[PDB]
C-alpha cells in the first residue's frame, strides 16, 4: 500500500467561517390584509410550514456571541425598514410656529401639575390666502419657552422637522426568520448551559432561524425567549466593569401598564390633502400612567439572579442594586411602546435592595412623549399621533441589562445598576446561538486507485 | 431497496463520521449546493448571483482536471509522503474530513497544478495517438 | 481699503430672510461678488 | 503655476429654517487685493519654443 495516488471527491462535508447577506422570511398568515405594519413583510418570502433541522453527531464547534455579523445585519435592516415606512407620510414643516400656552388645571391630581399645556396658534389652510386659529394639548416634555400665557415652541424646531407617523400603520412586532443563500448554512448550539463563548459540544444545522420579534426597549427585555434550566449570565469580560451584562430569566415576570386618560382626537387640515391630528379635550379625570409588577415574583427572580451572580464573585460578597446613575431620559428610564404610545417609566423601585452572604404590587410612575428620536440618531425625529380612548397592555419581562461600578480593591460589596442605550444588545440576546458558515465541497485524498489509460 | 441501511440522512449529516463512512453520502451534499427596489430587493438578487458564480467556479476546476460529471474521480498523480506520511488505515478509519482539511490545507495549491498539467499531457498524448491511426 | 483694480468688484447687500419659526423674519447682510448680481428696474 | 487669493475672509452662519443654514461672507479682516497666478517667463518661453519646433 505504498503506490498511493491522488483521488478527487466532490461533495465532502467541510465548511469555514464566512460573512454573507441573509434574507427575511415571514409567516403566510401575515399576508391576510395587515399590510399596515412597519415591518414590511409584504416583500418577505413566505416561510416553510415544516422547517427542517439536521443533527450533527460528534461535531464540536466554536462560537463567539460578541463578534457576530448577524447582529449588524439585523440592526441595519431594522433601521432601513423603519426609515422606509415613513416616506409616504406628512411632513410637519408648518408646525414650527410660536405658541401661546397655559397650564391645564381642570380636575387633575397633585402629581400631574404642570405636565400638560393648552396651546393655541395660527395655522395654514387648504387655501394659500387665508389662515386659521386652532388649539391643541401638548405634553410639557415637547415644548420649550422662548424669551401671562408665555410663548413656547416645539423642542425640535432648531434641529430638524418632524414627520408625522401615518395613522393606519401599526407598530406591533411580527416574528421574522433569517435565511441563508445556497452554498451557505447556519449552525445552532443546542447546549442548555452555553454561556455565549467557547466550544459548543451539541450542534445542528438549519436553513432559517426561529421567529424573532423586534421589540424595542431599554433596561428590560420584553416578550423574549426564556432559558431552559437556570438563569444565565453572559458578558464579554466579566472582570471588566466597562462591559455590559446580559441576564436571561428562567420564568417570565408579568408587567401591566396603562394610560388612564380618555383622550380625544381632532383632525386639522393644513394643506391640500394633508391633515394634522391634534389632541382635543380629555373626557373625565386626569391621572398619571403607571406600570405594575408583583412584589413576591420580582423578589424571587432577584434572589435567583443573585445566587447565580456569586459564582463570579465568591460566596462572601455583598450584592446590592441601585437605580441608574444619570443621562438622557432614554437611558435612565425603561422605555417601550405600548399600542401606539411611548412610555418612559421610572424603574427606581425595582433596583433597591442589598443581599448578605448568608399580594401587593410595585407601581412605577411613567411619562409620555410625542417627539421620538430612535436609534440614537440626530436630525431625524418622528411625531406620534394621539390614540383615542384608554390604553392597556400586558407583557412578560424576560431578561435584564446591567452594569457594574468600579470599586477599590475587594470591598466585599458589588453594586449593579441598570443600563441600556445601544439596541444591538437587544438583538444579541436572541442571535446568541447562531453562526454562518461557508461550504467547501471539494477534497483530495490518497488511495490505491489509478486512472486507466 | 434498503439502500445502505442508514439511521438517517441529511445535509452535512456525516460531518462527524470517518472519511470512509462519509464518502457514501456525497450526493446528499451535492444536490443542495444550487437551490437547497425595497430593502429586500437586491438582498435576494445578489445572493442568487453569488451562488451561481460559486457553483460554476467549482465545476470548472473539475472540468480542467478531467473529472467532469463525476463524484469520485481517480487521477494519475502519485502521492508525495511530504504532504502526509500517515497510513491508509488511520486516514480512512480514524479521521474526519474536517480534521483532514486542516492537516493538508497548506499543500492544496501545490496539488492543484499537478492535476492540471497531467490532464494537459494526457490530452496531447491522446491526440497524437489518434493522429497516428 | 481697496486698490484701484478691485473697484466695483464687491457689493454689500442686505435683505429680509426667513427664520426657524414660520411667523417672524430677520434682517441680514452679506458680501457678494459683482459677477453674481443683476440690477432690476441710491443703493 | 502658483495661484492665491490674498484676502482674509470671514464666514457667517445664518439659520433659514429648521436644521438648515446658509453660509454668508462677513467682513474682510485687512486689505482687499486681486487674486492672480504666477508662471516663470523663461520656462514658458522654452516650452513654447519646443511646441513651435
Ligand atoms: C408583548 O406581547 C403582548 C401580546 O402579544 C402585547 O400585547 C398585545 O398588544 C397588541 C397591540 O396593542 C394588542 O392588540 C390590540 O388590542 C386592542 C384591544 O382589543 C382587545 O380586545 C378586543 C375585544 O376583546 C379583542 O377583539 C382584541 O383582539 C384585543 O384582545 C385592539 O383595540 C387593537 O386593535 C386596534 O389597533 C390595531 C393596531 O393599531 C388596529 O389594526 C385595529 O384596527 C384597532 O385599531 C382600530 O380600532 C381602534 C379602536 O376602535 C381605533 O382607535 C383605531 O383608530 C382603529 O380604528 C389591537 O388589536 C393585544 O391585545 C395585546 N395583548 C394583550 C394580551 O393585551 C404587548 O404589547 C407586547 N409587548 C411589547 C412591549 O410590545
Ligand atoms: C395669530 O394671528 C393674529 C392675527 O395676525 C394675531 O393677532 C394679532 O396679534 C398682534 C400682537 O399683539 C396684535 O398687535 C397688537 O394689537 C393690540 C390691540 O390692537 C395693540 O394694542 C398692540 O399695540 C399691537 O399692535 C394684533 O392686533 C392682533 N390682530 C388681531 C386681528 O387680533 C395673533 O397674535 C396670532 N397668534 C395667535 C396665537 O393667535
Ligand atoms: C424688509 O422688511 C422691512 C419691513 O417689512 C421693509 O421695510 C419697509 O420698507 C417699506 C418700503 O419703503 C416702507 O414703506 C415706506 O415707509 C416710508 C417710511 O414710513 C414711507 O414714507 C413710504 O411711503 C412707504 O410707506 C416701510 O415703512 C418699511 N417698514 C419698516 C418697519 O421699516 C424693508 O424694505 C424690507 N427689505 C429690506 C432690504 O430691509
Ligand atoms: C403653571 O405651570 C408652571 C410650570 O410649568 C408654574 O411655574 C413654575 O415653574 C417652575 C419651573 O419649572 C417650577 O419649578 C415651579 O414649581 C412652577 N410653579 C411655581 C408656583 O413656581 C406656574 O406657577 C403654573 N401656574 C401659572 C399660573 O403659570
Ligand atoms: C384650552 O383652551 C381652549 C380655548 O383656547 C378651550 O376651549 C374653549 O373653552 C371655552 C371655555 O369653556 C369655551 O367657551 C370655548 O367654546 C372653547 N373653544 C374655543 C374655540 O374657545 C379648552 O376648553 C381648553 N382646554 C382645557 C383642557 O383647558
Ligand atoms: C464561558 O465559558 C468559557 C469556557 O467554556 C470561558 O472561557 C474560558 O475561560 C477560562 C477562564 O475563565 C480560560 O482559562 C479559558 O481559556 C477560556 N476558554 C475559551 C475557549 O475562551 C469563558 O470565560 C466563560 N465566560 C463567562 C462570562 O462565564
Ligand atoms: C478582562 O478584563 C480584565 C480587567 O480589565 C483584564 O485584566 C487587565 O489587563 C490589563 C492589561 O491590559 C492589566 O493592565 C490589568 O492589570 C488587568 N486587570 C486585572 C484585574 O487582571 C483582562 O485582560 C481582560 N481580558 C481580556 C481577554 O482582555
Ligand atoms: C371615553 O369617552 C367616549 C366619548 O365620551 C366614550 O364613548 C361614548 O360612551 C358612551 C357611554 O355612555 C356611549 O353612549 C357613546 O355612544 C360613546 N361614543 C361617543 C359619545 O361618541 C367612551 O365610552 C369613554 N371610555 C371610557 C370612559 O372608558
Ligand atoms: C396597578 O396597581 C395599582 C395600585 O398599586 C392599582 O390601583 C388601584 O386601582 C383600583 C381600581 O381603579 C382602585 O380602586 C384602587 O384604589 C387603586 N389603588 C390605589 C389608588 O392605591 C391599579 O388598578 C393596578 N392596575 C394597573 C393596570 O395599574
Ligand atoms: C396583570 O393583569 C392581568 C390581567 O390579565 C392579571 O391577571 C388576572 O389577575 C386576577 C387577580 O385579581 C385574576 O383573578 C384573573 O384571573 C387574572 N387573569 C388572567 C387572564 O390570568 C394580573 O394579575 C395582573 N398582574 C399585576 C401584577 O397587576
Ligand atoms: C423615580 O422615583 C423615585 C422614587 O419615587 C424618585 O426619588 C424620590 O423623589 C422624590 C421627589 O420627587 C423625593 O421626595 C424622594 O425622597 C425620592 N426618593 C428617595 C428614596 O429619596 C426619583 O426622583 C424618580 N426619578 C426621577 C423623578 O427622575
Ligand atoms: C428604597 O430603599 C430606601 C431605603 O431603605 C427606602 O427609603 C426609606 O428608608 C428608611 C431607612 O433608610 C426606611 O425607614 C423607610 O421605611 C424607607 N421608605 C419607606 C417608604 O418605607 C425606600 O422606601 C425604598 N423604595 C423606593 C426608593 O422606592
Ligand atoms: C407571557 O407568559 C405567559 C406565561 O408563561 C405566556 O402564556 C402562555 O402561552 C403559551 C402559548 O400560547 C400557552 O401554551 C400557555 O398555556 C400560556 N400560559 C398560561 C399560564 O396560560 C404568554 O404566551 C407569554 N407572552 C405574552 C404574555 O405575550
Ligand atoms: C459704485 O459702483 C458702480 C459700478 O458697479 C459705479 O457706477 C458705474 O457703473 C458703470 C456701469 O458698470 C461703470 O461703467 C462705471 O465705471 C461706474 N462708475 C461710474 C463713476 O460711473 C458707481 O459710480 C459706484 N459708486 C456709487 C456711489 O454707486
Ligand atoms: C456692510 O454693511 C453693513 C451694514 O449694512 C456694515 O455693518 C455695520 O457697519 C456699521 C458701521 O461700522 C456698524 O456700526 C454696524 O454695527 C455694522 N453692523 C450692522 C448690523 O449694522 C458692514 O460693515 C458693511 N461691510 C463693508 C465691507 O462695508
Ligand atoms: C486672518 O484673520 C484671523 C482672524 O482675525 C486671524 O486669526 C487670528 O490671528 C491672531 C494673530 O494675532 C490670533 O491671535 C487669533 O487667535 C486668531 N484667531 C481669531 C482672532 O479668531 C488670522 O491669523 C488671519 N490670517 C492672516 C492675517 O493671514
Ligand atoms: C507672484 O508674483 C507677484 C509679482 O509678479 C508677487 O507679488 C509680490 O509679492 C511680494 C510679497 O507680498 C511683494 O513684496 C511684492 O511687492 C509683490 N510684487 C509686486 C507688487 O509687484 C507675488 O508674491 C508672487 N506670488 C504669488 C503667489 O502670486
Ligand atoms: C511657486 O511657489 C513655490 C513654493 O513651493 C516656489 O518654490 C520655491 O522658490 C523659492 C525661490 O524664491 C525657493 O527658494 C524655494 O526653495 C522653492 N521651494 C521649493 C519647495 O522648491 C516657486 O519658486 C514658485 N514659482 C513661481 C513661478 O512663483
Ligand atoms: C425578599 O425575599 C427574601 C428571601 O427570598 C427575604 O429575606 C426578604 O425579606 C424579601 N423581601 C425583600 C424586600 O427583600
Ligand atoms: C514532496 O514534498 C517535499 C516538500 O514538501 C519535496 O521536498 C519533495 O521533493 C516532494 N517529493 C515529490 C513531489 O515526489
Ligand atoms: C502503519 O503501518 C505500519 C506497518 O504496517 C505499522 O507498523 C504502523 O503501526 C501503522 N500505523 C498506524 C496504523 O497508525
Ligand atoms: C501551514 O503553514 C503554516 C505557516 O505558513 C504553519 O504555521 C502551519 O503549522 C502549517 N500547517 C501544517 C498542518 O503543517
Ligand atoms: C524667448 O526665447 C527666444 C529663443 O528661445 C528668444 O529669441 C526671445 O528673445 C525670448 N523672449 C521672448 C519674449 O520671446
Amino acid at each position: 500500500a505504498e503506490n498511493l495516488w491522488v483521488t478527487v471527491y466532490y461533495g465532502v462535508p467541510v465548511w469555514k467561517d464566512a460573512e454573507t447577506t441573509l434574507f427575511c422570511a415571514s409567516d403566510a398568515k401575515a399576508y391576510e390584509t395587515e399590510k399596515h405594519n412597519v415591518w414590511a413583510t409584504h416583500a418577505c418570502v413566505p416561510t416553510d410550514p415544516n422547517p427542517q433541522e439536521i443533527h450533527l453527531e460528534n461535531v464540536t464547534e466554536e462560537f463567539n456571541m460578541w463578534k457576530n455579523n448577524m447582529v449588524e445585519q439585523m440592526h441595519t435592516d431594522i433601521i432601513s425598514l423603519w426609515d422606509q415606512s415613513l416616506k409616504p407620510c406628512v411632513k410637519l414643516t408648518p408646525l414650527c410656529v410660536t405658541l401661546q400656552c397655559t397650564n391645564v388645571t381642570n380636575n387633575i391630581t397633585d402629581d400631574m401639575r404642570g405636565e400638560l399645556k393648552n396651546c393655541s396658534f395660527n395655522m395654514t389652510t387648504e387655501l394659500r390666502d387665508k389662515k386659521q386659529k386652532v388649539y391643541s394639548l401638548f405634553y410639557r416634555l415637547d415644548v420649550v419657552q422662548i424669551n401671562s400665557n408665555k410663548e413656547y415652541r416645539l423642542i425640535n424646531c432648531n434641529t430638524s422637522a418632524c414627520t408625522q407617523a401615518c395613522p393606519k400603520v401599526s407598530f406591533e412586532p411580527i416574528p421574522i426568520h433569517y435565511c441563508a443563500p445556497a452554498g451557505f448554512a447556519i449552525l445552532k448550539c443546542k447546549d442548555k448551559k452555553f454561556n455565549g463563548t467557547g466550544p459548543c459540544p451539541s450542534v445542528s444545522t438549519v436553513q432559517c432561524t426561529h421567529g424573532i420579534k423586534p421589540v424595542v426597549s431599554t433596561q428590560l427585555l420584553l416578550n423574549g425567549s426564556l432559558a431552559e434550566e437556570e438563569v444565565m449570565i453572559r458578558s464579554e469580560n466579566i472582570t471588566n466593569n466597562a462591559k455590559n451584562i446580559l441576564v436571561q430569566f428562567n420564568t417570565p415576570v408579568q408587567i401591566n401598564c396603562t394610560r388612564p386618560n380618555n383622550n380625544t382626537r381632532k383632525s386639522i387640515r393644513i394643506g391640500p390633502g394633508q391633515a394634522f391630528y391634534a389632541t382635543g379635550d380629555i373626557i373625565g379625570d386626569i391621572r398619571q400612567a403607571h406600570c405594575n409588577v408583583s412584589k413576591a415574583t420580582w423578589n424571587e427572580t432577584l434572589g435567583k439572579v443573585v445566587k447565580q451572580l456569586r459564582k463570579h464573585f465568591g460566596n462572601n460578597t455583598i450584592i446590592r442594586f441601585a437605580n441608574s446613575s444619570g443621562g438622557d431620559l432614554e437611558v435612565t428610564t425603561h422605555s417601550f411602546n405600548c399600542g401606539g404610545e411611548f412610555f418612559y417609566c421610572n424603574t427606581s423601585g425595582l433596583f433597591n435592595s442589598t443581599w448578605i452572604s448568608n399580594n401587593d404590587s410595585i407601581t412605577l410612575p411613567c411619562r409620555i412623549k410625542q417627539i421620538i428620536n430612535m436609534w440614537q440618531r440626530i436630525g431625524q425625529c418622528m411625531y406620534a399621533p394621539p390614540i383615542q380612548g384608554v390604553i392597556r397592555c400586558v407583557s412578560n419581562i424576560t431578561g435584564l441589562i446591567l452594569t457594574r461600578d468600579g470599586g477599590s480593591t475587594n470591598s466585599t460589596t458589588e453594586t449593579f445598576r441598570p443600563g441600556g442605550g445601544d439596541m444591538r444588545d437587544n438583538w444579541r440576546s436572541e442571535l446568541y446561538k447562531y453562526k454562518v458558515v461557508k461550504i467547501e465541497p471539494l477534497g483530495v485524498a490518497p488511495t490505491r486507485c489509478k486512472r486507466r489509460v | 431497496a434498503v439502500g445502505i441501511g442508514a439511521v438517517f440522512l441529511g445535509f452535512l449529516g456525516a460531518a462527524g463520521s470517518t472519511m470512509g463512512a462519509a464518502s457514501m453520502t456525497l450526493t446528499v451534499q451535492a444536490r443542495n449546493l444550487l437551490s437547497g427596489l425595497t430593502v429586500w430587493g437586491i438582498k435576494q438578487l445578489q445572493a442568487r448571483v453569488l451562488a451561481v458564480e460559486r457553483y460554476l467556479r467549482d465545476q470548472q476546476l473539475l472540468g480542467i482536471w478531467g473529472c467532469s460529471g463525476k463524484l469520485i474521480c481517480c487521477t494519475n498523480v502519485p502521492w508525495n509522503s511530504s504532504w502526509s506520511n500517515r497510513n491508509l488505515s488511520e486516514i480512512w478509519d480514524n479521521m474526519t474530513w474536517l480534521q483532514w482539511d486542516k492537516e493538508i490545507s497548506n499543500y492544496t495549491q501545490i496539488i492543484y497544478g499537478l492535476l492540471e498539467e497531467s490532464q494537459n499531457q494526457q490530452e496531447k498524448n491522446e491526440q497524437d495517438l489518434l493522429a497516428l491511426d
